[PDB]
């Protein structure tokens, strides 16, 4: 009923409205020249991480 | 603060009182709507010898006229 | 019995002499078979005296 | 008469008071007269030179953040002469009086320099201060051109006037460099101008211009500053566009007042097929010439 | 030829420019 | 003291005296000089020593004073000693 | 009505203004040409150039 | 604390000037501008728009 | 305190006024939006009756 | 600048609409909308009320 | 002029004349006496482009 309840309201709406707002500063990530060991360093699992 | 501003309305400044009358008047309720309405232009009429004036300064006694900060 | 919003300066256009008996307009009013339900209990007992 | 009757244009939802009230009117006794005009959005304020009413933060920020204002007309004017734009007279007048806005402080200092026998000791921070503050109130529309040029020469200087003076002067006009000097201080003690070398430069060239006149140190108190009745701005004294001084030279066709759309012309208003006879736009070219 | 092709621009949802 | 714990719906406006006027499109009046030509007899302020047997005009100061105190919270939170 | 798709949701261009500078308005004998931009067409082509 | 909301009618999209003459007279609005589309409507008055 | 501001009050102060004792005014909308209007028309510090 | 159009479109509501939030809520249930003529004159203001 | 210093004319005269000489052929004086020839139109197409 409250999920619903803030439907009926829009708040919903107003979430995914704000996320795209806040979109339009969100710099595209750097993602590594190896990308595979940009995530392996990213989680630590190569040799000294 | 100053000395206040003293208008009247009466004869004297003894006879009369210190309070114009209020915007409620019979006479000064088209004033207002205009005044409300039209903000920006200059109107005619007796809305101004009213105490509710367009200013942010309402002509409620004992102004100070020559406030520092009003 | 008119119906426009309770001005609180009726007590100075009508002599109801049991006005000025008490302070404010809505006290002032107020009816007497009431006026006895008001109870005697010290200030901070009032829900704004506290 | 066959007296013709026109029904009033009621208003409606299409067709408002206002145009059904200017652009038609019910009396035809001004039927086919001609096209009357009016000043909107920034036209009005363009004419009317109203300023904005300031305020405290937002009209500060708008002021604040404007910058050299001369300059960004400037580019306003030359950036006309990108692909995508014309070279526009209208912003080059916009230039010419974002220049000329200080007209006023300018010729009145140029006046008191230059047309004022005797005044006293400019230099000494008496007169200087009559001349700071009448030129202050000068700019700042405070006071006429006028009235502040007599409040100047009526100003208390010193006792026994004409006799301090007939003791250091032969024909009483003393000399002008004192003067000059205390206008130019004036106008860069006051921020007259965002580039200083500016006031200084106009409050000397406007002078050299007039150093060639004949009585050129005499002005018909009338229209030598403001009044009811003045002079042409080429014709002013200590003005801009005297030395802009020229004239026109006219060639007319056999046709030349028919074709006055025909020629390489800007429109802002352009022409329609309604008053348009068979003119067919300033881009057309019947006549052309081969070229790569 | 974008690298980890198969997880950015077929699996990740927002095609690696969007920040969920 | 004296307490019992009434309620209430409708309290006034608050009596800063610029409460927006009942608008009307036309007067019942058509005359404005009659506003501008009213005498009225003088409001002679004092008579003798002023002295009336009910304390006339400090009572109903006071009595004007209390409820517009009242409907301004005593007036305080606004600023008393931000000096 | 087939009228009311003929609505608008402003409110219009208010006629409060004086004639722009340099505007044609009539005198007495100035042939008057109402097209014609009144400052950037006499704006001289040694400058402007024919564009 | 007297004041109006009204909802009204003229028409809303970009503009900068405004020709108008019905067949009597033409009075034109101004805001300067170098470039434009310019529609023109003769539904009842005709109006030029830029 | 309070005779003092009688002098300087204002119908823009009307809402804050109301807001002491958490009043609502009739028209509560209709000013708001005034209200907003007018104090937007004035620096923040120009129109809080607290300064 | 006193905007004025370009053109005009029945295209249908839900483009540019009140968003879900910015509007009341249900309003085919609890606030039945009609926009009606006024029987009455209006010169400025829409037919449509 | 300036080893020479203040002088002995009795208001600074002739250094007031040799310092309206001094900003006289500044750059800010060519500035500003392009402003003014520029207020003037002695100029072209190409110049404006240039």
């Amino acid at each position: 009923i409250e999920e619903n309840l803030r439907i009926v309201h829009g708040l919903r709406e107003k979430e995914k409205y704000d996320f795209t707002v806040l979109q339009r500063a969100t710099r595209i990530p750097f993602q590594g020249y190896d990308m595979d060991r940009f995530l392996a360093q990213q989680k630590g699992t190569p040799y000294g991480a | 603060r100053g000395p206040k501003l003293t208008e009247f309305v009466g004869h004297n400044p003894r006879n009369g009182t210190q309070w114009r009358f209020s915007q409620h008047s019979k006479y000064f309720r088209i004033g207002v709507w205009r005044e409300t309405i039209r903000r920006n232009d200059m109107n005619e009429g007796l809305h101004g010898h009213s105490s509710w004036q367009k200013s942010p300064q309402q002509a409620v006694p004992e102004v100070r006229l020559m406030a520092p900060y009003p | 019995k008119s119906f426009d919003a309770p001005q609180w300066d009726l007590w100075q256009s009508r002599a109801r002499s049991e006005d000025i008996d008490e302070a404010l307009q809505p006290f002032m009013d107020m009816p007497q078979s009431l006026k006895d339900r008001r109870y005697d209990i010290p200030w901070w007992a009032n829900p704004f005296g506290a | 008469a066959k007296r013709r009757v026109i029904v009033p244009i009621h208003p409606t939802p299409n067709y408002p008071a206002h145009f059904i009230k200017a652009s038609f009117t019910t009396d035809p006794l001004k039927e086919k007269q001609k096209a009357r005009f009016s000043s909107g959005g920034e036209a009005m304020r363009e004419v009317q030179m109203i300023p904005k009413n300031l305020e405290g933060e937002r009209s500060r920020r708008e002021l604040m953040s404007r910058g050299d204002t001369e300059f960004e007309a400037l580019v306003e004017f030359i950036q006309g002469a990108s692909y995508d734009q014309l070279i526009s007279g209208r912003r080059f007048k916009k230039v010419y009086d974002k220049l000329s806005e200080n007209d006023d402080t300018f010729v009145w200092l140029c006046h008191t320099a230059m047309s004022v026998l005797n005044p006293g000791d400019v230099r000494s921070r008496l007169v200087y201060n009559h001349l700071r503050t009448l030129a202050e109130a000068v700019a700042n529309g405070e006071m006429t051109l006028r009235t502040a040029f007599r409040f100047y020469e009526s100003a208390v200087r010193s006792p026994a006037y004409r006799e301090i003076a007939k003791r250091q002067m032969e024909g009483g006009a003393a000399t002008r460099l004192a003067g000059i000097s205390a206008a130019a201080d004036v106008m860069r003690r006051m921020g007259l101008t965002r580039r200083p070398m500016a006031s200084y430069f106009e409050l000397y060239q406007r002078i050299v211009e007039r150093s060639e006149a004949m009585t050129p140190w005499g002005f018909p108190p009338l229209f030598q500053f403001e009044e009811r009745l003045s002079l042409e701005p080429r014709l002013k004294f200590f003005s801009r566009a005297s030395q802009q001084a020229l004239e026109r030279r006219r060639r007319g066709h056999i046709m030349s007042a028919y074709t006055t759309l025909q020629g390489r012309r800007i429109f802002w208003i352009p022409p329609t097929w309604n008053r348009a006879g068979r003119f067919l736009g300033p881009h057309v070219t019947l006549y052309p010439g081969m070229t790569p | 030829q974008l690298q980890s092709r198969e997880r950015l621009i077929l699996g990740t949802h927002g095609a690696g420019v969007v920040q969920h | 003291m004296k307490y019992a714990d009434l309620e209430l719906t409708t309290r006034g406006e608050f009596p800063h005296g610029m409460k927006e006027p009942g608008f009307v499109k036309k007067l019942d009046q058509n005359i404005p000089w009659y506003f501008s030509t009213y005498r009225s007899m003088y409001h002679w302020p004092i008579t003798g020593d002023n002295w009336s047997d009910l304390n006339e005009a400090e009572k109903h100061h006071d009595l004007h004073m209390f409820y517009t105190l009242a409907w301004w919270k005593l007036g305080e939170g606004i600023f008393d000693a931000n000096d | 009505y087939y009228w009311s798709r003929y609505r608008m949701p402003t409110q219009m261009p208010k006629f409060d203004g004086p004639a722009p500078i340099a505007a044609p308005q009539n005198m007495n004998s100035t042939k008057t040409n109402e097209f014609i931009d009144p400052i950037d067409d006499k704006f001289p082509l040694s400058i402007r150039g024919p564009l | 604390h007297l004041y109006c909301i009204d909802n009204y009618n003229s028409i809303y999209f970009n503009l900068n000037g405004i020709l108008i003459w019905l067949n009597v007279l033409h009075i034109n609005i101004i805001l300067i501008k170098y470039a434009f589309l310019i529609l023109l409507n003769n539904l009842e008055y005709l109006i030029i728009f830029k | 305190r309070i005779r003092p501001l009688l002098a300087v009050m204002s119908p823009v102060d009307i809402l804050w006024l109301e807001a002491l004792t958490q009043n609502s005014p009739h028209n509560k909308e209709q000013l708001q939006r005034r209200i907003a209007f007018q104090t937007s028309l004035g620096t923040p510090e120009f129109f809080d009756m607290s300064k | 600048a006193t905007q004025a159009p370009v053109a005009t479109v029945e295209i249908p509501a839900f483009f540019n609409e009140r968003p879900a939030w910015e509007q009341p809520p249900l309003e085919e249930t609890l606030y039945v909308t009609e926009s009606r003529e006024r029987y009455d004159d209006v010169r400025s203001g829409d037919i449509y009320e | 002029a300036e080893a020479v210093g203040l002088d002995n004319a009795p208001g600074h005269y002739t250094n007031f004349l040799d310092w309206m000489g001094r900003l006289t052929e500044t750059r800010g004086f060519k500035t500003e006496h392009a402003l003014f020839q520029f207020s003037r139109r002695k100029f072209n197409r190409d110049d404006v482009r240039v």
